[PDB]
């Protein structure tokens, strides 16, 4: 006799995602050697924090320019990677194709002013759960940093991960508690002769940033 | 290099006598068992067919290169697409054999029949040509003198009787492939490309898309 | 190759009591083999002999090379062929033969002749394209070209789909003859090479023994 | 090593299954996230 | 999740001859002994080679009665499993379920006659490849016995297998060199007093007869 | 209970090419001996290499005869396994049944003129992207050689393999990089009193010459 | 030990594929044929 | 050994997969294309 088998319902249609291979039909065949090629990634995150790329303000320009008036908010944008602000980053055309993230997300600020400009900012983040800081002053209360101009033109800072659930999502629907993260407040201090100045600023992945769960939805 | 030419020992010169450096070659596409491993198609007869390898058109790749060699060996796979059940007779069968059952007779499931058969023939090897007749009540053979023109009292000649694999017989058989197995082949014979009209013989090439 | 207006490549071929030598040799082309496979198996059941007195040198005429012959002419010789000495009558005395050729082809002109022939020895030769001459080297050959030789040497065994042949219907090999580049005479070439054979049977071997007509 | 999770073995021989790779003679934006400066330029009071 | 299979296209259709068993429906039982019994046979050529059957000669008799004239030829047939004379044979009937065959046949020639009859006979293998010999003289150049009678009553002679292949069809077609083998030559060569006398004829498989490639062929 | 089996869609059909072997029928058969025939080939880059074939020239003819005049140039063609100077090789007659080539081929040239006649040639290697040289001064800067005649009357030149890719085509369709790969020039340097007389070339595969991918394109 | 030709064992007992044998307490033709005189009966010369 | 990729062993034996050989008692072509003489004839200057 041979062996006996029960053929299984609900098993067996092709899954276009499955853990499984076909089968093989042309043998035998060797590759032109490729090995110590340049420029190789593995791994997506890692050149999303090697990278940092630029932010979009008012107009489709990658910086804010340092204002000369009472109005002290240089930008102030949603937390979210479907922000505008983000929109042209290489973080966000990632994190589309997955549906939650967690980590830090670090933003880069360079001024851009000549040597006898210049100018002291602060950039806070504000969670979610009241409105977010108008000035300086109610924003101080916030987790916040302030540096000023001189050798080093760039400072970096780590919005960090804060939220109810271990995960947020990247999409966004309407302000909720798994799709709005709060804000990203940037001020300006007060600047010395600095009228017309660029900072121009640039985010990329932290060092504990994590996409999860692939998706696939229309898009770019 | 100079060598003498009208000697026929094999001059392989490389790369080195100027300088350059012969590489590593990795010819496992032209070993004799694995090209000829494949499956072609045949054009069958309605119902019996012998299994006779010298079916497969010469200008296919098995056709080709079947025909390089003079002597052969192989066992062989058939699949066949047919009506009823298919009987395989072996080399020697009488054809009336083609008939029962008792003999290997395969009954239909959709849709084809894949087997598995020995070589058969009374002969230690096979050939793709063979200078000679195997019908004894005839008159001898000529030695034959003279120059090209002497070969064309031959084209009436069929390869011997025992030159097969047996056959198989059903009640409509649609389609026909060969596959040789374990093909061990002796004495290279001409392989042809297509002859030009052009300085290059073009053919579009598969590229992409637009 | 050795020295002035003529040479020392010189070979003396031994088959039986007759021998064969030239001073213009370039040496022999052992063709598919070095030796012949076996001889005893189950079709002849022990009772075939080995005849050393037919294994010797016979001769015949191939034709004459001439200044009209173009590339692709031949002469073919299908083998064994008329023998009127004891090989041939081996294949009126036993059903069942088998043996292999020393085969030495020969095309006397002079120095100042040019041209070249390809001889060949081709198995189971039914046809050949003119297309396939381009290939004629596929198979065991030699060339002879007057500036250097005018002897070729092929040696070959005994091929078969079987083990012992009947040569009353069956020819395994064929000599040919083919001319690769047309005789050139100039002022001082022979006007015309005629090409002759001499070939031993090696190894011959019967089984099966006929009636007579007694 | 991609999307595959079988836990038995390919029932095809590794030469059937892909191509083979040959040698002459991550990597480079690993190596480059790893090399970023995580410190701080400053002193740091407190 | 479950073990994923090919069920692969081609295989699977009963085939009448196949090395494979059927699942069995009704266990447990036990046979009745047959241990020691008489008579079995394993081997077809076992009983091929111990136990010659006889030939058949015009007139639908098992021999040959010694002549007397100057005709010397007492048979001459077909080296051929498919012959008449071996019609009645058991080797015959063997014969025609195999495609191929190889080896030794043995002929057995019994003299049956009277005491004061006395007889000198030859037996020759005629190879193809020209006619037969009609004269135990031109017979004399074949492989041949030649034996007389005494009171041992049976000669047995090997005919061999000579062809060009290694092995021979049992059918025949039309005379073609995988189906006839030659002839083989009964001769008297004298005879004193044995004037109507019977050599029965009978044959049997030599020691390396061989059938191969079954195969069933309508016929009996 | 009995073991459960998906049985997987897109798996299981016939393949004309696939790595499985049919079930067998008809067992146990024994071949005739056929140890130590002669002339077996295993590789067919065997025997290109140790059986070089003819070029063919115009006319229809395996030689150049040398010229006696001005015109330099005994042949020009297309460094293609697709030539028509190639077409009657048993290289080009093995090349159409595979995609792709690298390696060495190699070119053969013997001199058929008698004793008093004297010649000395030049064969060159022109590489593709600007056209192929004229004259042997041109075609100097090319890798070429030069040897005249003498006792010996072959001459035996490695075309080198040099393309940007690691294998190129064996087929052609339009002058492209993939498959064509520049000239091969032959010409004469001088000649004394060979008028007439025939230079014959044949080429054979190197020792790293290579076919790979299979394929069955309709063509003999 | 027919005609069967497959390398693993069958799923199914012994005692259910096939009836089972039992004792109490080739072979003659095979000894039949060995015992076959081969020989000559006479005296052989040369 | 030709185009077969299986890596586990046939169900049948091979006394019914494939016709068994016999002995009584590459090769030509790869010995006649390694005996190929590679060398040069002249004497090399430089």
């Amino acid at each position: 006799g041979i062996f006996p088998v029960a053929c299984s319902d609900g098993y067996g249609g092709l899954v276009t995602t499955d853990p499984k291979t076909a089968d093989p039909v042309y043998g035998k065949v060797f590759n032109p050697p490729r090995n110590q090629l340049p420029g190789r990634f593995t791994n997506l995150l890692d050149v999303a924090e090697a990278c940092p790329t630029f932010l979009r303000f008012e107009g489709g320009v990658p910086y804010v320019t340092t204002k000369t008036d009472s109005d002290r908010v240089l930008a102030q944008f949603d937390m979210s990677l479907a922000a505008k602000h983000m929109s042209n980053t290489f973080l966000a055309g990632l994190a589309q194709y997955y549906t939650q993230y967690s980590g830090t997300i670090n933003l880069h600020f360079m001024f851009t002013g000549p040597t006898d400009a210049k100018a002291r900012y602060m950039v806070a983040y504000a969670p979610p759960g009241m409105e977010p800081p108008k000035t300086p002053e109610a924003a101080a209360h916030c987790i916040h940093a302030e540096w000023d101009t001189g050798l080093n033109s760039k400072f970096t800072f780590s919005i960090p991960y804060l939220s109810a659930a271990d995960y947020t999502y990247t999409a966004s629907d309407v302000a909720e508690t798994t799709n709005v993260q709060g804000w990203v407040c940037l001020f300006q201090i007060t600047h010395g002769k600095a009228d017309g100045d660029a900072l121009v600023v640039l985010a990329s992945a932290g060092k504990d940033f994590e996409l999860r769960l692939p998706v696939d939805a229309r898009a770019e | 290099t100079t060598s003498a030419g009208e000697s026929a020992d094999p001059v392989t010169t490389t790369v080195e006598n100027y300088g350059g450096e012969t590489q590593i070659q990795r010819r496992q596409h032209t070993d004799v068992s694995f090209i000829m491993d494949r499956f072609v198609k045949v054009t069958p007869q309605n119902q019996i067919n012998i299994l006779d390898l010298m079916q497969v058109p010469s200008h296919t790749l098995v056709g080709g290169l079947l025909r390089a060699s003079t002597y052969y060996f192989s066992d062989l796979e058939i699949a066949v697409k047919h009506e009823g059940d298919l009987t395989w007779v072996p080399n020697g069968a009488p054809e009336k054999a083609l008939d029962n059952t008792t003999n290997p007779t395969a009954y239909h499931k959709a849709p084809l029949t894949r087997l598995a058969l020995p070589y058969t023939a009374p002969h230690r090897v096979l050939a793709t040509v063979y200078n000679g007749e195997c019908r004894y009540s005839r008159n001898a053979v000529p030695n034959l003198r003279g120059d090209l023109q002497v070969l064309a009292q031959k084209v009436a000649r069929t390869l011997p009787t025992s030159f097969n694999y047996g056959a198989i017989k059903a009640t409509r058989v649609t389609e026909l492939l060969y596959r040789m197995k374990r093909a061990e082949t002796y004495c290279p014979r001409p392989l042809l490309a297509i002859h030009p009209t052009e300085a290059r013989h073009k053919q579009k090439i598969v590229a992409p898309v637009k | 190759e050795e020295t002035t207006l003529l040479e020392d490549r010189i070979l003396t071929t031994r088959n039986g009591h007759t021998t064969s030598t030239t001073q213009s040799s370039v040496g022999v082309t052992y063709g598919y083999a070095t030796a012949e496979d076996f001889v005893s198996g189950p079709n002849t059941s022990g009772l075939e002999t080995r005849v050393v007195q037919a294994e010797r040198f016979f001769k015949t005429h191939l034709f004459d090379w001439v200044t009209s012959d173009s590339f692709g002419r031949c002469h073919l010789l299908e083998l064994p062929t008329d023998h009127k000495g004891v090989y041939g009558s081996l294949t009126d005395s036993y059903a069942y033969m088998r043996n292999g050729w020393d085969v030495e082809v020969t095309a006397v002109g002079n120095q100042f002749n040019g041209g070249c022939l390809l001889v060949a020895m081709v198995p189971e030769l039914c046809s050949i394209q003119k297309r396939e001459l381009y290939q004629l080297t596929l198979f065991p050959h030699q060339f002879i070209n007057p500036r250097t030789n005018m002897t070729a040497h092929i040696t070959v065994p005994f091929v078969g789909v079987n083990r012992y042949d009947q040569y009353k219907v069956h020819k395994p090999w064929t000599l040919v003859v083919m001319v690769v580049a047309p005789l050139t005479v100039n002022t001082e070439g022979a006007p015309q090479i005629k090409v002759y054979a001499n070939i031993a049977p090696t190894n011959v071997h019967v089984a099966g023994e006929f009636p007579s007509k007694e | 090593s991609g999307n595959t999770g079988s836990i038995i073995n390919n029932y095809y021989m590794q030469q059937y299954q892909n191509s083979m790779d040959t040698q002459l003679g991550n990597d480079w934006f690993s190596k480059l996230a790893s090399s970023a400066f995580s410190g701080l330029f400053g002193a740091l009071l407190a």
